[PDB]
């Protein structure tokens, strides 16, 4: 199978440097130019760099020129992106893509093969496991949940009742707070009749801090 | 300065969808179109204005020349919910357009609204988070206004929204208002007011600090 595989995306401090890799398999790598394209959280696709088949020509978007260097090693079927002077706005999913050439004299281009991406997080935050606070059901249909607050970096996972409760669950995208820490909510709607009887436990896992928490959520003790 | 029109649209399964692009220069290399689904990598659908990539369904097509290009889905299918991007190669740069998000049109559903006070366990640590949930609504457009003793709060909340539900085609939204414990304890009435086209009047959920 034709494939591209990106790696190297990690947390990196502002002002820092990081090198991404893209491994090619299943095609003659040196017949193709290559591109890097990135996507900041919640934003559109942004092309950032390209390189010709032998590395003899390179080009950059104005957003990264002078800070990023694209290179390749055809003997290793590898494409690289060296980033430097990193900024918060470089935080993104980075994709590599092959440049197909066609038409007269092979001058015409499209990006046909894409990898799955690698994630770069530019931040000076250090690791922190979440605090898991109840969204208690109020005193038909009730809502309850867990507030998974103040963790770094992404991601967290949330299940309910060890995966036995899936209907009516909504786990929201995290938000990045101005502290540099993430917060996420997970909610479920259940029958009000069940609040006296049925146990509700959110199971939170934050692998980057080695933190597993089980949080039971009930009506408030008044 | 590429453009795409509209920025978002809603259509029913079986509807014709038309999305337009304006290139930033008279095109001199290929104008291509990509599909990106939530949480997945972009996929090339159409290259060189109108050519279907091998294996792409017949319902996708494209046309245009000069600066003006159109991408069409003849009959929208559930699997076509995605963001679509045009792409040019001009001035030695690839540029992607701003994208057009397509979702499923369904009947209007007003949100069910819930407010959650900060927990006593959180307040012990010096911060208060107040959460407002807007559950299972359509269309996507909704406004949350936080008020504290009748003061409109701005700059001190964040929200996020789920992807469109695969079965009922609704959205849900969570907003969090954050303040210090000290500020929280200086005020009584915490209120979330929700505006949505399915509601006759905005719905307000509120609590008084300290009450059961």
């Amino acid at each position: 199978e034709v494939q591209l595989v990106e790696s190297g995306g990690v947390v990196v401090q502002p002002g820092g440097s990081l090198r991404l890799s893209c491994a090619a398999s299943g095609f003659t790598f040196d017949d193709y130019g290559m591109s890097w394209v990135r996507q900041a959280p919640g934003k559109g696709l942004e092309w950032v760099s390209l390189i010709s088949w032998d590395g003899g020509s390179t080009y950059y978007a104005d957003s990264v020129k002078g800070r990023f260097t694209i290179s390749r090693d055809n003997s290793k079927n590898s494409l690289y992106l060296q980033m430097s002077s990193l900024r918060a706005e470089d935080t993104a999913l980075y994709y590599c893509a092959s440049i197909a050439a066609a038409g007269s004299f092979y001058y015409y281009y499209y990006m046909d093969v894409w990898g799955k991406g690698t994630t770069v997080t530019v931040s000076s935050a250090s690791f922190k496991g979440p605090s898991v606070f109840p969204l208690a059901p109020s005193s038909g249909t009730a809502a309850l949940g867990c507030l998974v607050k103040d963790y770094f970096p992404e991601p967290v996972t949330v299940s309910w009742n060890s995966g036995a409760l899936t209907s009516g669950v909504h786990t929201f995208p995290a938000v990045l707070q101005s502290s540099g820490l993430y917060s996420l909510s997970s909610v479920v709607t259940v029958p009000s009749s069940s609040l006296g009887t049925q146990t509700y436990i959110c199971n939170v896992n934050h692998k980057p801090s080695n933190t597993k928490v089980d949080k039971k959520v009930e009506p408030k003790s008044c | 300065q590429m453009t795409q029109s509209p920025s978002s649209l809603s259509a029913s399964v079986g509807d014709r969808v038309t999305i337009t692009c304006q290139a930033s220069q008279v095109i001199s290399n290929y104008l291509n179109w990509y599909q990106q689904k939530p949480g997945k990598a972009p996929k090339l659908l159409i290259y060189d204005t109108s050519n279907l990539k091998t294996g792409v369904p017949s319902r996708f097509s494209g046309s245009g020349s000069g600066t003006d290009f159109t991408f069409t889905i003849s009959s929208l299918q559930p699997e076509d919910i995605a963001t679509y991007y045009c792409q040019q190669y001009e001035n030695l740069q690839f540029t992607f357009g701003p994208g057009t998000k397509v979702d499923i049109k369904r009947t209007v559903a007003a949100p069910s609204v819930f407010i959650f006070p900060p927990s006593d366990e959180q307040l012990k640590s010096g911060t208060a988070s107040v959460v407002c949930l807007l559950n299972n609504f359509y269309p996507r457009e909704a406004k949350v206004q936080w008020k504290v003793d009748n003061a409109l709060q701005s700059g001190n909340s964040q929200e996020s929204v789920t992807e469109q539900d695969s079965k009922d085609s609704t959205y849900s939204l969570s907003s969090t208002l954050t303040l210090s414990k000290a500020d929280y304890e200086k005020h009584k009435v915490y209120a979330c007011e929700v505006t949505h086209q399915g509601l006759s009047s905005p719905v307000t959920k509120s609590f008084n600090r300290g009450e059961c």
